[PDB]
Protein backbone atom coordinates (compact mmCIF):
# COMPACT_ATOMS: atom_id res chain seq x y z
CA UNK A 1 0.00 0.00 0.00
CA UNK A 2 2.12 3.13 1.53
CA UNK A 3 5.83 2.57 0.01
CA UNK A 4 5.35 -1.17 -0.56
CA UNK A 5 9.31 -1.19 -1.50
CA UNK A 6 9.65 0.06 1.81
CA UNK A 7 12.33 2.12 0.40
CA UNK A 8 14.00 4.76 2.09
CA UNK A 9 11.99 8.13 1.20
CA UNK A 10 13.08 12.18 1.03
CA UNK A 11 10.19 15.06 2.39
CA UNK A 12 10.43 18.91 1.38
CA UNK A 13 8.42 20.64 3.91
CA UNK A 14 7.47 24.36 3.05
CA UNK A 15 8.51 26.60 6.24
CA UNK A 16 4.65 26.28 7.11
CA UNK A 17 5.20 22.05 7.60
CA UNK A 18 7.94 22.99 9.23
CA UNK A 19 6.44 24.95 12.09
CA UNK A 20 4.76 21.97 13.60
CA UNK A 21 7.28 18.86 14.45
CA UNK A 22 5.16 16.70 15.95
CA UNK A 23 2.45 16.61 13.10
CA UNK A 24 5.03 16.67 10.26
CA UNK A 25 6.07 13.60 11.27
CA UNK A 26 2.34 12.11 11.73
CA UNK A 27 2.51 13.21 8.10
CA UNK A 28 5.54 11.73 6.76
CA UNK A 29 4.58 8.34 8.55
CA UNK A 30 1.17 8.65 6.78
CA UNK A 31 3.14 8.33 3.72
CA UNK A 32 4.99 5.33 4.61
CA UNK A 33 8.03 6.75 5.74
CA UNK A 34 8.39 4.72 8.54
CA UNK A 35 8.46 1.28 6.86
CA UNK A 36 12.13 1.85 5.66
CA UNK A 37 13.37 2.86 9.22
CA UNK A 38 14.67 5.88 7.73
CA UNK A 39 13.75 8.75 6.33
CA UNK A 40 15.33 12.36 5.08
CA UNK A 41 13.82 15.43 5.71
CA UNK A 42 15.57 18.43 3.74
CA UNK A 43 14.53 21.83 5.11
CA UNK A 44 12.97 25.12 3.21
CA UNK A 45 16.46 26.99 2.03
CA UNK A 46 15.04 29.94 4.41
CA UNK A 47 15.85 27.91 7.46
CA UNK A 48 18.84 28.19 9.40
CA UNK A 49 19.66 26.70 12.81
CA UNK A 50 22.32 29.08 13.46
CA UNK A 51 24.28 32.06 11.83
CA UNK A 52 27.68 31.03 11.37
CA UNK A 53 29.69 28.45 12.48
CA UNK A 54 33.22 29.53 12.92
CA UNK A 55 32.15 31.26 16.45
CA UNK A 56 32.97 27.49 17.64
CA UNK A 57 36.67 26.54 17.33
CA UNK A 58 37.13 26.76 21.40
CA UNK A 59 34.10 24.27 21.88
CA UNK A 60 36.00 20.97 23.54
CA UNK A 61 35.25 17.47 22.61
CA UNK A 62 35.64 15.60 26.25
CA UNK A 63 36.09 12.52 25.37
CA UNK A 64 37.54 11.57 21.77
CA UNK A 65 37.21 8.12 20.74
CA UNK A 66 39.67 6.21 18.31
CA UNK A 67 37.69 3.39 16.45
CA UNK A 68 39.31 -0.22 16.27
CA UNK A 69 37.72 -2.53 13.90
CA UNK A 70 38.75 -6.55 13.64
CA UNK A 71 37.18 -8.51 11.64
CA UNK A 72 36.53 -9.88 7.68
CA UNK A 73 34.52 -11.74 5.00
CA UNK A 74 32.18 -8.89 5.88
CA UNK A 75 31.63 -9.20 9.88
CA UNK A 76 33.36 -7.01 12.15
CA UNK A 77 33.02 -5.96 15.50
CA UNK A 78 34.73 -2.04 16.98
CA UNK A 79 35.95 -1.56 20.23
CA UNK A 80 36.04 1.97 20.83
CA UNK A 81 38.99 3.24 22.62
CA UNK A 82 38.67 6.95 24.58
CA UNK A 83 41.68 9.37 24.22
CA UNK A 84 42.40 12.19 26.00
CA UNK A 85 40.10 15.73 25.07
CA UNK A 86 40.45 18.22 22.24
CA UNK A 87 39.05 21.36 21.05
CA UNK A 88 36.96 21.46 17.63
CA UNK A 89 39.93 23.21 16.34
CA UNK A 90 42.19 20.23 17.17
CA UNK A 91 39.95 17.97 15.75
CA UNK A 92 39.30 19.61 12.33
CA UNK A 93 43.68 19.51 11.71
CA UNK A 94 43.50 15.89 12.64
CA UNK A 95 40.43 15.37 10.77
CA UNK A 96 41.57 17.56 7.34
CA UNK A 97 45.18 16.11 7.86
CA UNK A 98 46.80 14.12 4.96
CA UNK A 99 46.68 10.65 7.29
CA UNK A 100 42.77 10.88 8.22
CA UNK A 101 41.50 13.06 4.95
CA UNK A 102 39.24 11.36 2.21
CA UNK A 103 40.66 9.59 -0.39
CA UNK A 104 40.28 10.67 -3.88
CA UNK A 105 36.76 9.61 -5.77
CA UNK A 106 34.62 9.50 -8.72
CA UNK A 107 31.49 8.30 -7.12
CA UNK A 108 29.76 7.36 -4.11
CA UNK A 109 30.01 3.59 -4.75
CA UNK A 110 33.67 4.35 -4.83
CA UNK A 111 34.20 5.39 -2.02
CA UNK A 112 31.57 2.89 0.04
CA UNK A 113 34.06 0.20 -1.21
CA UNK A 114 36.94 2.21 0.46
CA UNK A 115 35.24 1.95 3.40
CA UNK A 116 33.92 -1.77 3.86
CA UNK A 117 37.68 -2.38 2.14
CA UNK A 118 39.84 -0.21 4.50
CA UNK A 119 37.64 -0.12 7.83
CA UNK A 120 40.37 -2.22 9.43
CA UNK A 121 42.85 -0.26 9.03
CA UNK A 122 44.49 3.29 10.11
CA UNK A 123 41.70 3.68 13.50
CA UNK A 124 40.41 6.77 13.08
CA UNK A 125 39.08 9.32 16.39
CA UNK A 126 35.18 10.07 16.84
CA UNK A 127 34.61 13.59 18.12
CA UNK A 128 30.95 11.56 19.66
CA UNK A 129 28.65 12.08 22.62
CA UNK A 130 29.07 15.50 23.30
CA UNK A 131 27.14 16.84 25.42
CA UNK A 132 25.55 20.49 23.42
CA UNK A 133 23.45 22.15 20.98
CA UNK A 134 24.51 24.37 17.90
CA UNK A 135 21.24 26.05 17.46
CA UNK A 136 20.87 29.58 18.53
CA UNK A 137 18.22 29.75 21.22
CA UNK A 138 15.45 31.36 18.91
CA UNK A 139 14.96 29.00 16.54
CA UNK A 140 11.67 27.51 17.29
CA UNK A 141 11.27 25.28 14.70
CA UNK A 142 12.76 22.08 14.54
CA UNK A 143 15.01 22.26 17.58
CA UNK A 144 16.40 18.92 18.75
CA UNK A 145 17.12 21.23 21.91
CA UNK A 146 13.23 21.60 22.37
CA UNK A 147 11.51 19.26 19.85
CA UNK A 148 7.92 19.13 22.15
CA UNK A 149 7.16 15.92 21.77
CA UNK A 150 5.27 13.08 24.30
CA UNK A 151 9.34 11.90 25.08
CA UNK A 152 9.23 15.17 27.01
CA UNK A 153 6.98 13.32 30.16
CA UNK A 154 10.34 11.10 31.06
CA UNK A 155 11.54 14.90 32.22
CA UNK A 156 8.66 16.95 32.78
CA UNK A 157 6.86 14.26 35.50
CA UNK A 158 9.39 11.98 35.95
CA UNK A 159 12.25 14.53 36.61
CA UNK A 160 14.46 12.07 34.99
CA UNK A 161 17.30 13.45 32.48
CA UNK A 162 19.30 11.27 30.26
CA UNK A 163 22.35 12.54 28.11
CA UNK A 164 21.73 12.43 24.34
CA UNK A 165 17.93 10.88 24.88
CA UNK A 166 16.11 14.24 26.45
CA UNK A 167 19.50 16.17 25.63
CA UNK A 168 21.52 16.53 22.67
CA UNK A 169 24.64 15.52 21.71
CA UNK A 170 27.23 16.45 18.69
CA UNK A 171 29.21 14.47 16.64
CA UNK A 172 32.52 15.71 14.78
CA UNK A 173 33.21 12.87 12.16
CA UNK A 174 36.59 12.00 9.79
CA UNK A 175 36.97 10.31 7.48
CA UNK A 176 35.84 6.39 7.72
CA UNK A 177 34.49 6.96 11.50
CA UNK A 178 31.33 4.82 11.71
CA UNK A 179 28.13 3.86 13.85
CA UNK A 180 27.20 0.29 14.13
CA UNK A 181 24.09 -1.79 13.82
CA UNK A 182 21.55 -0.55 16.34
CA UNK A 183 18.12 0.83 16.93
CA UNK A 184 17.66 3.57 19.79
CA UNK A 185 17.34 3.21 23.41
CA UNK A 186 13.84 1.88 24.26
CA UNK A 187 13.44 1.56 20.60
CA UNK A 188 12.28 5.91 20.45
CA UNK A 189 13.13 7.40 17.54
CA UNK A 190 16.08 9.71 16.47
CA UNK A 191 16.35 13.08 14.87
CA UNK A 192 19.74 14.06 13.52
CA UNK A 193 21.01 16.92 11.70
CA UNK A 194 24.41 17.47 9.93
CA UNK A 195 24.96 21.09 10.45
CA UNK A 196 28.06 21.36 8.01
CA UNK A 197 30.79 19.53 6.69
CA UNK A 198 31.54 16.10 4.31
CA UNK A 199 28.91 14.12 3.99
CA UNK A 200 27.37 11.24 6.16
CA UNK A 201 26.16 7.79 4.69
CA UNK A 202 23.72 5.20 5.98
CA UNK A 203 22.39 1.78 5.87
CA UNK A 204 18.53 0.93 7.04
CA UNK A 205 16.94 -2.21 7.53
CA UNK A 206 12.73 -1.89 7.92
CA UNK A 207 11.60 -2.21 10.74
CA UNK A 208 9.21 -5.09 9.92
CA UNK A 209 12.49 -7.19 8.75
CA UNK A 210 14.66 -6.04 12.01
CA UNK A 211 13.84 -9.59 13.76
CA UNK A 212 15.38 -11.27 10.62
CA UNK A 213 18.76 -8.79 11.52
CA UNK A 214 18.72 -10.04 14.88
CA UNK A 215 18.65 -13.60 14.06
CA UNK A 216 21.61 -13.20 11.24
CA UNK A 217 23.68 -11.28 13.90
CA UNK A 218 22.96 -14.17 16.61
CA UNK A 219 24.54 -16.80 13.78
CA UNK A 220 27.80 -14.77 13.35
CA UNK A 221 28.19 -13.80 17.33
CA UNK A 222 26.94 -17.09 19.36
CA UNK A 223 29.28 -16.19 22.12
CA UNK A 224 27.63 -12.30 22.29
CA UNK A 225 24.44 -13.32 21.91
CA UNK A 226 24.77 -15.80 24.95
CA UNK A 227 26.32 -13.04 27.10
CA UNK A 228 22.94 -10.43 26.59
CA UNK A 229 20.44 -10.84 24.17
CA UNK A 230 20.47 -7.58 22.94
CA UNK A 231 24.38 -7.31 22.07
CA UNK A 232 23.58 -5.36 19.19
CA UNK A 233 23.07 -2.18 21.39
CA UNK A 234 26.47 -2.24 22.67
CA UNK A 235 27.21 -0.47 18.63
CA UNK A 236 30.16 -2.94 18.31
CA UNK A 237 28.55 -4.96 15.11
CA UNK A 238 29.42 -3.76 11.60
CA UNK A 239 27.88 -5.93 8.75
CA UNK A 240 28.47 -4.87 5.02
CA UNK A 241 25.87 -4.57 2.44
CA UNK A 242 27.31 -7.09 0.50
CA UNK A 243 26.48 -9.76 3.56
CA UNK A 244 23.34 -8.12 3.58
CA UNK A 245 22.71 -9.04 0.44
CA UNK A 246 24.40 -12.51 0.89
CA UNK A 247 21.78 -13.53 3.39
CA UNK A 248 18.65 -11.93 1.88
CA UNK A 249 17.74 -9.06 4.81
CA UNK A 250 15.90 -6.66 2.88
CA UNK A 251 17.69 -3.24 3.26
CA UNK A 252 18.44 0.38 1.44
CA UNK A 253 21.24 3.37 1.61
CA UNK A 254 21.24 6.88 1.75
CA UNK A 255 23.48 9.70 1.94
CA UNK A 256 23.05 12.44 4.17
CA UNK A 257 24.48 16.17 2.97
CA UNK A 258 24.93 19.14 5.12
CA UNK A 259 22.09 21.52 6.24
CA UNK A 260 19.84 18.09 6.12
CA UNK A 261 17.90 15.70 8.91
CA UNK A 262 17.66 12.45 9.11
CA UNK A 263 15.04 10.65 11.19
CA UNK A 264 15.41 7.46 12.16
CA UNK A 265 11.90 5.40 13.34
CA UNK A 266 11.31 3.02 16.39
CA UNK A 267 13.47 -0.27 16.12
CA UNK A 268 14.66 0.77 12.35
CA UNK A 269 18.32 -0.91 12.43
CA UNK A 270 21.08 1.46 10.87
CA UNK A 271 24.40 1.82 10.32
CA UNK A 272 26.60 4.08 8.65
CA UNK A 273 29.97 5.90 8.03
CA UNK A 274 31.26 9.77 7.94
CA UNK A 275 32.79 10.78 4.31
CA UNK A 276 35.09 13.20 6.07
CA UNK A 277 35.14 16.34 8.41
CA UNK A 278 31.85 16.80 9.51
CA UNK A 279 28.90 17.69 12.39
CA UNK A 280 26.20 16.36 13.12
CA UNK A 281 23.57 17.07 16.22
CA UNK A 282 21.03 14.66 17.65
CA UNK A 283 18.78 13.04 19.83
CA UNK A 284 15.81 10.96 20.51
CA UNK A 285 12.24 12.06 20.63
CA UNK A 286 8.98 9.61 20.48
CA UNK A 287 5.27 9.91 19.63
CA UNK A 288 2.36 8.46 20.69
CA UNK A 289 2.88 5.12 18.27
CA UNK A 290 5.83 4.70 20.15
CA UNK A 291 4.42 3.63 23.07
CA UNK A 292 3.86 -0.05 22.30
CA UNK A 293 7.60 -0.37 21.08
CA UNK A 294 8.95 1.08 24.29
CA UNK A 295 6.58 -1.30 25.97
CA UNK A 296 8.45 -4.34 24.41
CA UNK A 297 11.98 -2.84 23.80
CA UNK A 298 13.95 -6.17 24.36
CA UNK A 299 17.12 -4.13 26.71
CA UNK A 300 20.64 -4.81 27.15
CA UNK A 301 21.37 -7.11 30.38
CA UNK A 302 25.03 -7.35 30.81
CA UNK A 303 26.03 -3.59 31.28
CA UNK A 304 25.31 -1.50 34.10
CA UNK A 305 23.50 2.04 34.13
CA UNK A 306 22.12 1.06 30.81
CA UNK A 307 19.11 3.37 29.27
CA UNK A 308 16.03 1.70 30.63
CA UNK A 309 12.85 4.43 30.55
CA UNK A 310 9.59 3.37 32.89
CA UNK A 311 6.92 2.84 30.65
CA UNK A 312 4.70 3.69 33.18
CA UNK A 313 3.65 7.54 32.71
CA UNK A 314 2.95 6.60 28.71
CA UNK A 315 0.88 3.47 29.60
CA UNK A 316 -1.34 5.47 32.19
CA UNK A 317 -1.50 8.33 30.25
CA UNK A 318 -1.97 7.17 26.47
CA UNK A 319 -3.72 3.95 27.27
CA UNK A 320 -5.73 4.40 30.80
CA UNK A 321 -8.16 1.09 29.61
CA UNK A 322 -5.14 -1.10 29.10
CA UNK A 323 -3.48 0.07 32.34
CA UNK A 324 -4.46 -2.62 35.05
CA UNK A 325 -3.42 -5.51 32.09
CA UNK A 326 -0.01 -4.58 31.22
CA UNK A 327 1.09 -4.10 34.97
CA UNK A 328 0.05 -7.68 35.62
CA UNK A 329 2.21 -8.76 32.86
CA UNK A 330 -1.05 -9.99 30.72
CA UNK A 331 -0.56 -7.41 27.88
CA UNK A 332 -0.71 -9.53 24.89
CA UNK A 333 -1.09 -6.71 22.23
CA UNK A 334 1.25 -7.27 18.77
CA UNK A 335 2.89 -4.35 16.80
CA UNK A 336 1.59 -3.97 13.18
CA UNK A 337 4.92 -1.90 11.83
CA UNK A 338 3.27 -0.69 8.43
CA UNK A 339 0.75 0.87 10.59
CA UNK A 340 0.86 5.20 10.76
CA UNK A 341 0.90 6.99 14.29
CA UNK A 342 -2.96 7.49 15.12
CA UNK A 343 -1.87 11.61 15.31
CA UNK A 344 -2.76 11.30 11.18
CA UNK A 345 -6.38 10.64 11.09
CA UNK A 346 -6.34 14.63 9.31
CA UNK A 347 -4.20 13.09 6.51
CA UNK A 348 -5.47 10.05 5.66
CA UNK B 1 22.82 7.11 32.35
CA UNK B 2 23.68 8.56 29.05
CA UNK B 3 23.53 8.11 25.42
CA UNK B 4 27.33 5.85 23.94
CA UNK B 5 28.43 5.30 21.11
O1 LIG C 1 25.76 10.17 13.81
C1 LIG C 1 26.15 9.09 14.33
O2 LIG C 1 27.33 8.71 14.48
C2 LIG C 1 25.08 8.09 14.79
N1 LIG C 1 23.74 8.68 14.79
C3 LIG C 1 22.70 7.89 15.01
O3 LIG C 1 22.84 6.69 15.20
C4 LIG C 1 21.32 8.53 15.00
O4 LIG C 1 21.30 9.76 14.78
O5 LIG C 1 20.31 7.81 15.22
NI1 LIG D 1 21.00 5.71 15.98
ZN1 LIG E 1 24.45 -6.13 26.90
Amino acid sequence: TLNPSARIMTFYPTMEEFRNFSRYIAYIESQGAHRAGLAKVVPPKEWKPRASYDDIDDLVIPAPIQQLVTGQSGLFTQYNIQKKAMTVREFRKIANSDKYCTPRYSEFEELERKYWKNLTFNPPIYGADVNGTLYEKHVDEWNIGRLRTILDLVEKESGITIEGVNTPYLYFGMWKTSFAWHTEDMDLYSINYLHFGEPKSWYSVPPEHGKRLERLAKGFFPGSAQSCEAFLRHKMTLISPLMLKKYGIPFDKVTQEAGEFMITFPYGYHAGFNHGFNCAESTNFATRRWIEYGKQAVLCSCRKDMVKISMDVFVRKFQPERYKLWKAGKDNTVIDHTLPTPEAAEFL
Amino acid sequence: ARKSA
